[PDB]
């Protein structure tokens, strides 16, 4: 999936 | 529960330990058990409890994403019993965060910058259980209502550069986008949170400045994607 | 135990998908399960066993080495503490490993490819040990001596460019280097092991020599670093 | 600490 920027790590 | 009997200062002391070894489950079981002590958590605090369950659940996120890809392509119940094994776990975690939130961070949360930053967390763990429920529209109602009362307290409190403000309507907007299939509110959501902070920016030291165009840029990403 | 029952081709299919989530955890979990099933492993299943306990044991190596750094750096007691809490679960991964070769992987190892494959790992996870070890002796000669036997079965059993036999090498030149304090011995064998596969490559098909160039450019970083 | 290398995955 092309996953959006959300807030603080993107740890996935 | 497991951690009843270190020290609240311990176990904060050692969630940063366990950040620097990146050792996130640790870090979580320990955050959880400084939260259990039942005193508030300072900003340093609320922070590594966040950083500690987004790094676990982001793990479980990345792995049930691969796993639902192969059993749709696969479209025996290997595929289908492991991808379950993995969503129980991410739920379990969802729940144990929205558990610590009720029990009880949220109701002691006066101060803006405490109530938004649990009420956007809050918002978070129902999206994370969202994107693997298939009840859905309780599930998504309980992210929206968690989302816009943090967002109408951040309206009403918080100057639009506020970087907890900037990263809520980040996400409530990713929620609008992907979750409610509101693709135009997430676009309006970002479109004006962003130019609201840049007319802001004016006000801010060099070190505030940094800390909001680094949110600013993210909502920029997300805009150039979906437009 | 946990996986008792679950099919053998399950917990190998379940074993392949952890693996491609990166759930290192479950795939370890799947394996062992898989072995006390009492059937030897094929070379897949090897394979796939090794890759799950060694992407384990290395996030405790690398969370291992960071808190002993803050421990020896700060020479309260929450830095020992936590240190000896990784560090046991550290040996655990390793006592399970051990538990898995001597009951019953080793004693049904018969053939070449799957008995020097097995010593390895012994050497390897008693070598993980020695690493935290401050009896240290007993466990460093325990490395050396399932090292030693492997290497004297390679040496008659299979040909210079084997990638296990490499493989081998590679491992006992590090302990020899930074765990037995022989760094003349490293060096010496990642030359020897180097060259006799140098000579064997024209023996070999485009794949097999891709195999064995790959382990054999290992001992040159090293051999780079150590002269 | 430098890591040498070893077979299979620098996991660490
Ligand atoms: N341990 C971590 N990763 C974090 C620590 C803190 C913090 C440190 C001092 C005071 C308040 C908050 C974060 C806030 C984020 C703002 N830049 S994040
Ligand atoms: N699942 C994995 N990561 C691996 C699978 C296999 C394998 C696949 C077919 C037959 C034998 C072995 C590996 C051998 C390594 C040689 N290149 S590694
Ligand atoms: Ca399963
Ligand atoms: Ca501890």
């Amino acid at each position: 999936k092309l996953m959006f920027k959300t807030e603080g790590p993107d740890s996935d | 529960g497991a951690m009843g009997s270190m020290e609240r200062a311990s176990l904060i002391q050692k969630a940063k330990l366990a950040e620097q070894a990146e050792r996130y489950e640790d870090m979580a079981a320990f955050m959880k058990g400084a939260v259990e002590k039942g005193e508030e958590l300072s900003c340093e605090e609320r922070n590594l409890l966040s950083v500690a369950y987004k790094n676990v659940v982001g793990g479980q996120r990345a792995a049930w994403r691969v796993l639902s890809s192969i059993e749709q392509k696969s479209n025996g119940p290997e595929v289908r019993e492991y991808r379950e094994k993995v969503e129980t776990e991410l739920q379990g975690v969802c729940d144990t965060v929205l558990g610590l939130l009720d029990s009880h961070l949220i109701k002691e949360a006066g101060d803006a910058e405490s109530r938004v930053f649990y009420l956007k967390m809050k918002g978070d763990y129902y999206r994370y259980l969202a994107e693997v429920a298939t009840d859905k529209k309780r599930i998504i109602d309980s992210a929206r209502s968690a989302y816009q009362e943090a967002m109408d307290i951040s309206k009403k409190e918080m100057p639009p550069t506020n970087p907890i403000r900037l990263g809520l309507a980040l996400n409530f907007s990713v929620f609008h986008y992907e979750i409610a299939n509101s693709p135009e509110e997430a676009i309006s959501l970002a479109k004006t949170t962003f130019d609201e902070a840049m007319a802001d920016l004016h006000t801010l030291s060099e070190d505030s400045y940094k800390d909001s165009t680094l949110i600013m840029q993210l909502l920029r990403d997300n805009l150039t994607l979906w437009t």
